[PDB]
């Protein structure tokens, strides 16, 4: 069983991002590159998250 | 002379040894010929079996 992708979605990912996975298997004698990819939406949260408000509400 | 220039005895397995070499291909059941998977359903006997 293979390690899952346990990762933080770091702040540089907050624009919707993408993942690709691959391995090469050497086969009997012939190698093949095997790979797959997926789309990952990361919810658009800013880094600064600058909050501005009229204090005398 | 008697045809006994060789003699053979059985043993206790005082130690293990290496397993038979890994076959990455298909293993022909009877023969155990390691054969390539492209040589299946080929229309030819590649096993001797």
């Amino acid at each position: 069983s293979y390690q899952s992708i346990n990762i933080p979605v770091t702040q540089n990912m907050v624009p919707s991002s993408r993942l690709l996975v691959y391995y090469i298997v050497t086969g009997e004698q012939t190698a093949e590159l095997v790979s797959d990819s997926v789309w990952l939406n990361i919810e658009e949260k800013c880094g600064n998250q600058l909050q501005v408000h009229l204090s005398p509400d | 002379c008697n045809f006994s220039d060789k003699e053979v005895e059985d043993c206790v397995t005082n130690r293990p040894c290496r397993s038979q070499v890994r076959c990455e291909g298909f293993v022909c059941a009877q023969t155990g010929r390691c054969v390539n998977r492209r040589l299946l359903c080929n229309g030819d006997n590649d096993c001797g079996d």
